[PDB]
Parts: structure tokens; sequence; C-alpha cells
């Protein structure tokens, strides 16, 4: 469950998971009319309806961002308990957490 | 007394009105007009396998994609211009006009 910092993506081999088994329909927005060209062009689905009037926003967190929070999210409770979200951060062994 | 009955243009045609062509021009967006088919965009060369029997093409919302020149029989795209939208950024206007 923690970052695994070999990958170029700073995922972890179960987010891994959850991203290749969900298929998008289009990954990133490189289309800017400048890729929709010939026989390219009327056989994507994405092209069909940018010739139309349709089109996508991009979102605000990018996806290296929301996968930031989460990681500080599992050092913090991990390395503190509960006690970084009501107040500064202290820490205690984690054997001693269980307990 | 005479009857008429013809057929609208979905076939290579044969008659046609007195009208004089023009040059062909490419990779520039322009009104063009192919036997009455009237229209705006850019012309590119295609690799489409257009049969023998056929000049036109069709997208899924019934539009025409690509056409045989009636003078070369040669197989051409159309993409409309590029267009978009705008958007402006302000501070506001109480604390500056840029
Ligand atoms: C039926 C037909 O296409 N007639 C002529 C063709 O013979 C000629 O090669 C071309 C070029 O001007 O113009 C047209």
């Amino acid at each position: 469950i923690l970052p695994d910092p070999s990958k170029p993506s700073k995922r972890s081999p179960i987010e891994d998971l959850l991203f290749n088994k969900v298929t998008l329909a289009d990954a990133g927005f490189i289309k800017q009319y400048g890729d929709c060209l010939g026989d390219i062009a009327a056989r994507d689905l994405i092209c069909a309806q940018k010739f139309k009037g349709l089109t996508v926003l991009p979102p605000l967190l990018t996806d290296e961002m929301i996968a930031q929070y989460t990681s500080a999210l599992l050092a913090g409770t991990i390395t503190s308990g509960w006690t970084f979200g009501a107040g500064p951060a202290l820490q205690i062994p984690f054997p001693m957490q269980m307990a | 007394v005479v009857v008429l009955s013809f057929e609208l243009l979905h076939a290579p045609a044969t008659v046609c009105g007195p009208k004089k062509s023009t040059n062909l021009v490419k990779n520039k967006c322009v009104n063009f007009n192919f036997n009455g088919l009237k229209g705006t965009g850019v012309l590119t060369e295609s690799n489409k396998k257009f049969l023998p029997f056929q000049q036109f093409g069709r997208d899924i919302a019934d539009t025409t994609d690509a056409v045989r020149d009636p003078q070369t029989l040669e197989i051409l795209d159309i993409t409309p211009c590029s267009f978009g939208g705008v958007s402006v950024i302000t501070p506001g206007t109480n604390t500056s006009n840029q």
C-alpha cells in the first residue's frame, strides 16, 4: 500500500491494478485540433464529436496530486495514529497503537 | 402535356446547369461547391477506397466526409475550419484593467 519509487509514477502495486482494470475513453488531452487528420478522423469517437461542438474539460487536480494526498494520509496514520487528525501529530510505536 | 421525372443527387450526375468550374485548392479552409453540394472546410487527399459505382461518403451523423472530384476522379476529405472557446481572466475592475 505504500508508494513505489521504482516506477515512473509513484503509485502503489494495488493502485496499478485499480488503474489497469478501468478502461477510460481517452487518457490525457492531446487532441487540441492537431490530431484529427484524414482517415484518422471519422473512425475515432473523439473527433466525431469535437467536429460537432461537444468537448471535454480537464480536471483541476491531476492524477499525480491525488496520489500525494493519499500517501500523506497513510504516512500520518501509520506513524502517529488518530492524533494527527485533531491537532499536532504525536508519534507512538505501532505495536503499542494496536494495543 | 409533358411530364418530367428526375431523381436528385445521390449518384454521379450527368446533366447539370450552365456553370463554369474554377481551380482546385487544398489545405486552405474554403467554401466549396461540388455539383451542388455546398459547404465549408479543408480539403485533403485521402486513403479511402471507393468502388467504381460510387462517389460519396458518410458518417454516423449522415454528413458528407469524402468526395470524388468530378473532373479528376480522386478522393478528397472534408473537415471544418478550426474553432474553439474563449475565457477571460480578470482580477476585478476595482483593482486593475488588465
